C-alpha cells in the first residue's frame, strides 16, 4: 500500500512530468514492442506495431491518460481504475504479465527524460504506485 | 539443458502413464477458471462466461488433449526440445497471436491437475523433473517471436 | 481483491483442509527447497536443509499457521500479517518473488492431499488468497 | 544466446563509454532504496536506515563499482558467459547466500541509471541489446545454486 509519503512523492513527481505524458506513452509503448516482442501478440490488429507508429503514439496518449487518472485516484486505486480493468479483462484480455513489463518501460523513459526528478525516492513511490496501478488493473479479471 | 537419467526416466514413466483424455480437458478447464485471460483463443468455443460452462465445453476439451499430446514430440526429442517445437512456436507467434506467457499459465495447471491425479506419488523430484521438461518447452514454444 | 465468493472458497475449504496444516506445511517447504534450490540461501544457518529434515518439518508447521491466521484475518490481511511482514522485511530481509515460489508449492501439494476439494473454483480463490498475502506480507518491505 | 553484430557493438559501445565510478554506486544505492531487503548481504557497510544514508555511504559505492567491473569479463567472453561466470555464481551462492532473484533487481537498476546517464541515446533498441547482455550474466550467476 501507498503511505502519504508515497502518495506525495507521486504527485510531485507528476506534477513535474504530466505535462509530457503523450511523448512518456509513445517512448514507453515502443520500447515495450521492441524489448518485449511478445508484447505485440495484442497489437495483431495493427499493421503498424513499429516504434513511434501511429497506433503506438496514439496509443501511448491513451495509457498515460490512463497514469494521470491513477494519479488522480491513488487514495482508491481499484474504484478508480474499475473501467480500464473491465477493459483489459473482457475485451482485451491482457494477461496481468504485462502490465510489469510496460511498467519497467516507463520507469527506463521517465529515467531518460526526466533524470533529475527521478530520484531514487521518487522510484521507490513510484514503483510502488505502478504495482498498485497493475494490481487495480487486475481486479475484474477473476 | 542437460538431462540426468533419473529426469529421463521420471519423465518417460509419466508420459507412459498419462490419461490424456482426462489430464488434458482438466488442465485447460482449469487454466480458462484460474486465469481467465487465457480464454482470449476461444471465443467461437461457446459460451465461456462460467466455471460450469467451460468445464462442459467439448471444444475446450478436445483443444486440452490436442495441446498435451504437443509435449509427446519433446519427450521423443529431449536433447533437441528447441528445435523440434520451432514451427509450433513460429504458428503461435505469427498465426495465433497466443502470449507466451499463457503457455507458463497451462504448465502450472498441467502440473496442478497431474498432481491431483498422482497424489503421494507426485514427489518433489518428480514434480523437479516434470516442471523443467516444461519449463523447457515453454521456452522453446516462446523461441520464435519476433 | 477477494470478493464474498473468494473469502466464502477460501473459508470453505480450510474448514475441509486445516487439519492437516501441519503436514501441508513439511511437504510446501520440501518441494520449495528440492524444485527451486536458490530459496535455500535463507536457510543457510541450518545444518539439515533438506526435505522432510527437522528444520524444514517444524518450520512447515510453522508457515502453514501463519496461512491459518490469514485465513482467519482475511477481511483485512495487511492489518492481520503485520508483525509477520514486519520480520519478513525487517530481520530475515526475504525477497517477495519466494512467496510466490512457496504459493505455487502450497497449491501442489494441496492438489496431491485433496484432489476432491481443490476444486478449479477453490483453485482460482485460493491463488487470489495466496497472492493477497503475499501482498500483505510485503507491507513492511518499503 | 546467439548475438548479432550490432548487439555486440553496441555493448562494446556502452561499456567503452561507461563511467563506472559513477553509474556504480548509483545502481547499488538504488537497489538497495527501490528493493530495500536487497541489503540483507550489506550489515557491515555501516550506515543504509534511510535513503540519505545509502547514497552516502562509501562501502556501497565501492561495492556498487565492484559489482559494475563484474560484468567487464562477459564483455570480453560474449559466447562463453556461463562458463565464465561460474566461479562467481558458485561463490555467491555458497559463501554469499545472496538470493538470485537480487541479481536481476539490480539489473533492472542498472538499466534506470544508464538510461538516465544516457538519455536519448539510450534507445529502445540499445535498451533491448543491454537488457539482453544483463539478462545472459544473470542467469549465468543463478546457474552453479544447486
Ligand atoms: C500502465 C498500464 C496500462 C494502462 C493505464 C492502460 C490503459 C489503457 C487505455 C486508457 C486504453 C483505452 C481503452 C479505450 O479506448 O476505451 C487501453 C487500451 C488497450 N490496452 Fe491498455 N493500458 C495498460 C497496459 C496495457 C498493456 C501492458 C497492454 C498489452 C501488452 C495493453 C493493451 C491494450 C490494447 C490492446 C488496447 C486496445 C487499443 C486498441 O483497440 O487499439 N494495455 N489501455
Ligand atoms: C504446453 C503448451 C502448448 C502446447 C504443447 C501446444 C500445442 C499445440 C498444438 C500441437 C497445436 C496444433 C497445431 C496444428 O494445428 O498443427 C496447438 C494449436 C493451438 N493452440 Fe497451442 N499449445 C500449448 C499451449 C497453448 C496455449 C497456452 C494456448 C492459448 C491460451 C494455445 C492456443 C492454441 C490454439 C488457439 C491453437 C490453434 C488451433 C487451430 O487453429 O487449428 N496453445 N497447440
Ligand atoms: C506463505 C508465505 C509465508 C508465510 C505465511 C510465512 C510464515 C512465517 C512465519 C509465521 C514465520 C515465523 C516462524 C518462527 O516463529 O520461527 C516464518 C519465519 C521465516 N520464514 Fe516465512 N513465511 C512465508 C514465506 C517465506 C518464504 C518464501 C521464505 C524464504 C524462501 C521465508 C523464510 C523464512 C525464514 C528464513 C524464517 C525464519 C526461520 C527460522 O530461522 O526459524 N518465508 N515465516
Ligand atoms: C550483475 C550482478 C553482480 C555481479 C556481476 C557481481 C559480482 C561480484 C564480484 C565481482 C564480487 C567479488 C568477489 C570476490 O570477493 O572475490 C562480488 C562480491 C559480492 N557480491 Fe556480487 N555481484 C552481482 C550482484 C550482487 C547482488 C545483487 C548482491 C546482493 C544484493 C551481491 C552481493 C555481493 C556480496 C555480499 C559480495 C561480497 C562483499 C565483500 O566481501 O566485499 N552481488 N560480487
Amino acid at each position: 500500500s501507498l503511505s502519504d509519503k508515497d502518495k506525495a512523492a507521486v504527485r510531485a513527481l507528476w506534477s513535474k512530468i504530466g505535462k509530457s505524458a503523450d511523448a512518456i506513452g509513445n517512448d514507453a509503448l515502443s520500447r515495450m514492442i521492441v524489448v518485449y516482442p511478445q508484447t505485440k501478440t495484442y497489437f495483431s490488429h495493427w499493421p503498424d506495431v513499429t516504434p513511434g507508429s501511429p497506433h503506438i503514439k496514439a496509443h501511448g496518449k491513451k495509457v498515460m491518460g490512463g497514469i494521470a487518472l491513477a494519479v488522480s485516484k491513488i487514495d482508491d486505486l481499484k474504484t478508480g481504475l474499475m473501467e480500464l480493468s473491465e477493459q483489459h479483462a473482457y475485451k482485451l484480455r491482457v494477461d496481468p504479465a504485462n502490465f510489469k513489463i510496460l511498467n519497467h518501460c516507463i520507469l527506463v523513459v521517465i529515467s531518460t527524460m526526466f533524470p533529475k526528478e527521478f530520484t531514487p525516492e521518487a522510484h521507490v513511490s513510484l514503483d510502488k504506485f505502478l504495482s498498485g496501478v497493475a494490481l487495480a488493473l487486475a481486479e475484474r479479471y477473476r | 539443458v542437460e538431462w540426468t537419467d533419473k529426469e529421463r526416466s521420471i519423465i518417460s514413466d509419466i508420459f507412459s502413464h498419462m490419461d490424456y483424455d482426462d489430464i488434458g480437458p482438466k488442465a485447460l478447464s482449469r487454466c480458462l477458471i484460474v486465469y481467465p485471460w487465457t480464454q482470449r483463443h476461444f471465443s467461437g468455443f461457446g459460451n465461456l462466461y462460467n466455471a460450469e460452462a467451460i468445464i462442459g465445453n467439448a471444444n475446450v476439451a478436445a483443444h486440452g488433449i490436442k495441446v498435451l499430446h504437443g509435449l509427446d514430440r519433446g519427450v521423443k526429442n529431449m536433447d533437441n526440445i528447441a528445435a523440434t517445437y520451432a514451427d509450433l512456436s513460429t504458428l503461435h507467434s505469427e498465426k495465433l497471436h497466443v502470449d507466451p506467457d499463457n503457455f507458463k499459465l497451462l504448465s502450472d495447471c498441467i502440473t496442478i491437475v497431474l498432481a491431483a491425479k498422482m497424489g503421494h506419488a507426485f514427489t518433489a523430484e518428480t514434480q523437479g523433473a516434470f516442471q523443467k521438461f516444461l519449463a523447457v518447452v515453454v521456452s522453446a514454444l516462446g523461441k520464435q517471436y519476433h
